[PDB]
RNA sequence: GUUUUCAUUAAUCAGGAACGUAAACUAUU
RNA sequence: GAUUAAUAGGGACAGUCG
């Protein structure tokens, strides 16, 4: 691919290696995966959340298997929010970035509301069926999107 | 069928401000309607609008505007022509505005006279 | 029903465009200001309603918020920003003596009771608090993840440092000011156009909501509404508690002003006039006897509450006859003939 | 047309209501001091600045 | 293909009309189907998906059914 | 003036909240001579007795 | 008659129709 | 150019379809003779 | 109705084509 | 190399309906 390893790149490489071996009994797109890409920029204050960039059909491979893979990554890796994405290089690209940010849940609506002046605010409303375990991830989603693309959004559940 | 989606949306706006509603559901959205709402929001004839998707526009309005429309031949217009055009179009020089898809975008006539850019007279509201 | 003649006057020549905001001087008794739609504000004294005391072309857009300070000065809020004028000075000064723009599109104003602090509800989902004479940009308080515009804001008057405010997410939110953090958030079924606290009971608030309704809530227990007045046809654009804390004015989006009792839940009275094109801001005077209605026709009309009770000093037998009639109706108000003539009103 | 079509709201029974009115208010049937104490209204608003209350009364 | 289903329908109504030859509602519907077929076939000639010399009146029908 | 119109009050509350006599009843209703499904049920009851 | 209708061309609902002779007339009034 | 309260009252008695004329009437730079009479009948006010 | 496709194929009508004893009170709302 | 997939169109299928 592209990457010569850095201090967390070799870390995620060793992490995926010990998810291959010494465990499950579940390895589908893990063995056809090598070093891919990773990034660690802070979220909030004090906390961090790791994002990884994956080649484009392995995204649907990881959508086949992302449940409890991400959980094990969170627990055995530094106690932070793990996150997976597609690597790319336009508004459709931002659309794909958002829909790949929110991995188990489907987005529903994009409300682009202008204020009383030229300012405008974009708010994405999600599905109501998954609300319990994503509300604490909402801010991480917002700041990750902000850091990668630059447009400020805000994630919300409908009512 | 009037392919002028701009005229459809403005017809719904005039119907709403006539009936006394507070918010509208403009069903077919487009960027020209978005910028037209932008300039009416600049001049404060509309509260606050949002564009949602399947998309449509929801426009909280206060009830200050009287009439809106679109100039169907979309006539190109220079500066002295602009002055006489705006006095022939609005009921007063100090009430209402006329809209120009200039080469610098979409703006009102006072902004056109500030930036010294002419363009195509397209729409108007007062 | 013969002597119900409630309309008193019209404050001078009125404005060019509509009256979109107004506010009284809670310290004084005859100082009122009204900010119109073209961006002129006027300050009227109620003793002489011929010509205004002080006018200025304040802003470029409409004058969304307005208030008096506690010293003598006043504040105006528009999408341009907010400004601080001093209308009462031996030279007339049309230039503002303070100006703010940073903080986003401001939407409403409310002033403290005693100190020199005031809150402005912005459009970015926050309100911000200024303390005059030793602050510059003010502290912005907000809900943590919040986006939509907070429309109206009002300091609680009887209990200081409790701020109620309504946002266009069809939600009311309560703050606190000694601990600068939001406190509670309730989502109703429809958006609310204004919140107002009660100047006699410390915990009751009234929300004027686009549900054509006026809700009286208890601030400690937001689980159920304390009272639901339903008397309107269009959305309500304004509510105002009486300064004696027992009657309510609600000015509607249609051509109406409804006067209400605190525990009734229906129209004690209704005012309307062909010349009133819409109704946008209504508020009592501190007499609790004359109400003021800024229309959308550009008029500041002055009506009287208790529309059949003349003012001034009454002779003793006359006031005995009036109080006797009122207690008599309070007893026999439910028999058929009395009921139909007391409810019958020309709409 | 002179009977009442129904109970007024806060009351709970016919005996209660028809026995609670029971007394004419006007001066032909009561003394002057009692007439005053009956027709004295609930809220009494003289003129002046009716400001919101500062500190609690009780 | 849409044009295939439409020409099959035209073949069907034409065979029934040839067997019966008395009704007129069948003729009216056959006229409408022929108009729709000609407009769609025109669009497909313009986009170029079939030879520009491909024509159907009745021999294309007889060949496609035989 | 002020007493309860008892019939009106009972009707208002209804609107809010929602073997010797049947022989003379059937004698009264056998001179109409409407069949009257209530009279039908009453005749079935009188058959049952 | 309605007052707010502008005096140049015809108005049907929300659409405003101007004829080319009316536009050339306004141009001639400028020149 | 002066405009009386009777004329202003008739423009206001006319509905909201004359909002533009009401605004032009309330243009600020024009004097306003207040009237002292009852019926607000502008013809008799002007002639008187 | 669909857990169905092609993606402007559209609208309108000059010209043209298929169908064929009577009257007599009258973008929403 | 090939957008939304239209709250304009046509087509297919199924249960129907006159
Ligand atoms: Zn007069």
């Amino acid at each position: 691919s592209r990457q010569n390893p850095s201090d967390l790149e070799r870390a995620i490489a060793g992490a995926l290696y010990d998810l291959e071996t010494n465990t499950a009994d579940l390895k589908a797109a893990l063995r056809p995966l090598q070093f891919v890409s990773a990034r660690e920029i802070e979220v909030g204050h004090g906390k961090k959340a790791i994002v990884i960039f994956v080649p484009v059909p392995a995204l649907q491979g990881f959508h086949r298997v992302q449940q409890r893979l991400t959980r094990e990554l969170e627990k055995k890796f530094s106690d932070r929010h793990v996150l997976i994405l597609a690597a790319r290089r336009l508004t459709a690209v931002h659309d794909a970035i958002l829909t790949d940010l929110v991995y188990p849940v489907e987005i529903v609506g994009k409300r682009l509301r202008t204020k009383e002046d030229g300012s405008k605010v974009l708010k994405v409303i999600l599905d109501e069926k998954e609300r319990g375990g994503v509300d604490y991830r909402l801010d991480t989603y917002s700041e990750v999107y902000r850091r990668l693309t630059g447009r400020n959004v805000t994630f919300e559940f409908p009512q | 069928v009037r392919t002028s989606v701009l005229h459809d949306a403005l017809n719904s706006i005039n119907n709403a401000e006539k009936m006394g509603k507070r918010q509208v559901m403009i069903r077919p959205s487009s960027k020209v309607i978005v910028k037209f709402l932008q300039v009416m929001q600049r001049h404060g004839y509309i509260g606050e609008f949002e564009e949602v998707d399947n998309g449509k526009i929801v426009v909280q309005l206060n009830g200050r505007l009287n009439k809106c429309g679109v100039i169907s031949p979309r006539y190109n217009v220079r500066l002295a022509e602009l002055e006489k055009w705006v006095t022939k179009l609005l009921p007063a020089r100090q009430f209402g505005y006329v809209i120009l898809t200039t080469s610098a975008g979409i703006m009102d006539h006072e902004e056109a006279r500030r930036k010294h850019v002419a363009g195509k007279i397209i729409g108007f509201f007062y | 029903r013969m002597f119900a003649k409630p309309f008193l006057g019209q404050l001078g020549n009125g404005h060019v465009q509509g009256v979109y905001s107004m506010c009284k001087d809670k310290n004084s008794l005859n100082c009122i200001a009204s900010g119109s739609g073209d961006g002129v504000v006027k300050v009227w004294d109620l003793t002489t309603r011929d010509e205004e005391t002080w006018r200025v072309a304040a802003h470029n857009n409409i004058v969304k918020g307005l208030t008096f300070t506690n010293d003598k000065k006043l504040l105006s809020c528009a999408t341009d920003g907010i400004k601080l004028w001093d209308p009462y000075a031996s030279p007339s000064n049309t230039t503002p003596i303070a100006t703010w723009q940073e903080g986003g599109p401001y939407t409403s104003l409310s002033f403290h009771r005693s100190a020199n602090t005031f809150a402005a509800s912005s459009g970015q989902g926050c309100i911000r608090i200024w303390d005059l004479e030793h602050s510059t940009a003010g502290q912005a308080i907000q809900w943590p993840s919040f986006v939509d515009t907070i429309t109206d804001v009002c300091f609680n008057q009887v209990e200081t440092s409790v701020i109620g405010s309504v946002a266009t997410d069809r939600s009311i939110i309560l703050f606190d000011l000694r601990t600068n953090m939001p406190v509670i958030k309730t989502v109703l079924h429809f958006a609310c156009n204004r919140i107002v606290f009660n100047p006699m009971e410390a915990m009751n608030l009234a929300v004027a909501s686009e549900d054509h309704n006026i809700y009286i809530f208890d601030a400690r227990n937001f689980d159920k509404a304390l009272n639901i007045q339903k008397g309107h046809v269009a959305a309500v654009m304004d509510v105002e508690f009486s300064p004696t804390g027992e009657e309510l004015v609600s000015g509607s989006y249609d051509r109406t002003i409804r006067l209400w009792r605190r525990d009734a839940g229906h129209s004690r009275d209704v005012y309307h006039t062909k010349r009133m094109q819409r109704v946008f801001r209504t508020m009592w005077t501190m007499d609790s006897k004359y109400i003021l209605t800024g229309s959308d026709d550009g008029n500041v009309r002055l009506w009287r509450a208790n529309a059949s009770e003349r003012s001034g000093v009454k002779a003793t037998r006359q006031r005995q006859a009036l109080e006797y009639n009122n207690a008599l109706l309070d007893r026999y108000g439910h028999l058929p003939e009395i009921r139909r003539i007391r409810r019958h009103r020309h709409l | 047309k002179y009977l009442a079509t129904g109970l007024p709201h806060p009351f709970e029974s016919q005996q209660q209501y028809e026995r609670s009115l029971r007394l004419p208010v006007g001066p032909e049937w009561m003394t002057k001091e009692t007439f005053q104490d009956a027709t004295k209204p609930r809220v009494i608003i003289k003129q002046g600045i009716i400001a919101p209350m500062s500190k609690p009364m009780y | 293909e849409d044009l295939y289903f439409l020409i099959k329908k035209a073949v069907a109504v034409r065979k029934h009309l040839e067997r019966n030859r008395k009704d007129k509602d069948s003729k009216f519907r056959l006229i409408l189907i022929e108009s729709r077929i000609h407009r769609l076939a025109r669009y497909y000639k313009t986009v170029g998906v079939l030879p520009p010399t491909w024509k159907y009146e009745s021999s294309t029908a007889s060949t496609l059914v035989a | 003036i002020g007493n309860l119109d008892l019939r009106s009050e009972k009707q208002r509350q209804a609107e809010r909240d929602l073997n010797t006599a049947l022989k003379k009843y059937l004698r009264k209703q056998r001179k109409k001579n409407i069949i009257d499904e209530k009279r039908l049920k009453a005749e079935e009851l009188y058959r049952q007795m | 008659r309605p007052v707010d209708l502008p005096a140049v061309g015809r108005m049907r609902g929300a659409e405003l129709r101007i004829s080319a002779k009316e536009a050339a007339a306004i141009a001639r009034e400028v020149r | 150019i002066i405009i009386t309260s009777c004329v202003m009252a008739e423009l206001e008695k006319l509905g909201p379809r004359y909002r533009v004329a009401l605004m032009i009437a309330r243009d600020e730079r024009w004097q306003r003779l207040t009237c002292d009479h009852k019926g607000t009948y502008a013809d008799d006010c002007i002639v008187d």
